[PDB]
């Protein structure tokens, strides 16, 4: 939409957890369950491939 | 709110006009412009509590911490009416220390 803006990553999810009606806290206490979850989805797509 | 669908940038409004076959679209948007880098936090900790901004990020200017809207630069400072309590400060990763500002209490004296 313009300019590249740097912003954290963590941050990034907890506004992207906001646009579909989750409180940001909701993000920031499960921060490692929620990348632990992400990790082992993407490590089942390859094994699929 | 498709994006790129009305142009590029943050739609906000259309015009038609009428072409030999066929239809033109002047398309309207906004672009953020003259971009400045702060320090961020995602939490901030007083009385053991963790804060949170209501719609916002809190920012710091080099000493102090303001809560801003996420796309014009507009500080303000941090008080009970900004922000949200969740939890105690122990579990946030980057979590940092200021003070919450109440407005009640220095009405009462
Ligand atoms: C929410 O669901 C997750 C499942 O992804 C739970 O986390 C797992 O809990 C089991 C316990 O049976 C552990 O053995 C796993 O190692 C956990 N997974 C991860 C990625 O940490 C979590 O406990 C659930 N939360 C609640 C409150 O029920
Ligand atoms: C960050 O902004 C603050 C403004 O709140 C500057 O601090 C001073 O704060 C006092 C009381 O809050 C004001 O009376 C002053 O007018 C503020 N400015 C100055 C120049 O004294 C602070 O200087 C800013 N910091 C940086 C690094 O820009
Ligand atoms: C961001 O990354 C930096 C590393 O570049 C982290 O800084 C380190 O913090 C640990 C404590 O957890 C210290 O022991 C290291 O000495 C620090 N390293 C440097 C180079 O400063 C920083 O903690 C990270 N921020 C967050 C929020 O996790
Ligand atoms: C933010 O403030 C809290 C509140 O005091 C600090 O917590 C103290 O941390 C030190 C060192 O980690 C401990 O020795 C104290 O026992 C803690 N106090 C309490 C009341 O728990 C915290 O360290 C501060 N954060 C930073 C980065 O300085
Ligand atoms: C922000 O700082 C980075 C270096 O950390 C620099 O590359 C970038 O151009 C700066 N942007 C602005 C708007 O100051």
């Amino acid at each position: 939409a313009g300019a590249a803006l740097q912003i954290p990553f963590a941050m990034q999810m907890a506004y992207r957890f906001n646009g579909i009606g989750v409180t940001q806290n909701v993000l920031y206490e499960n921060q490692k369950l929620i990348a632990n979850q992400f990790n082992s989805a993407i490590g089942k797509i390859q094994d699929s491939l | 709110k498709r994006v790129d669908f009305c142009g590029k940038g943050y739609h906000l409004m259309s015009f038609p006009q009428s072409a030999p076959h066929g239809v033109v679209f002047l398309h309207v948007t906004y672009v953020p412009a003259q971009e400045k880098n702060f320090t961020t936090a995602p939490a901030i900790c007083h009385d053991g509590k963790a804060h949170f901004p209501r719609e916002g990020v809190f920012v710091s200017n080099g000493t102090h911490w303001f809560v801003t809207q996420r796309n014009f630069y507009e500080p303000q400072i941090i008080t009970t009416d900004n922000t949200f309590v969740s939890g105690n400060c122990d579990v946030v990763i980057g979590i940092v220390n200021n003070t919450v500002y109440d407005p009640l209490q220095p009405e009462l004296d």
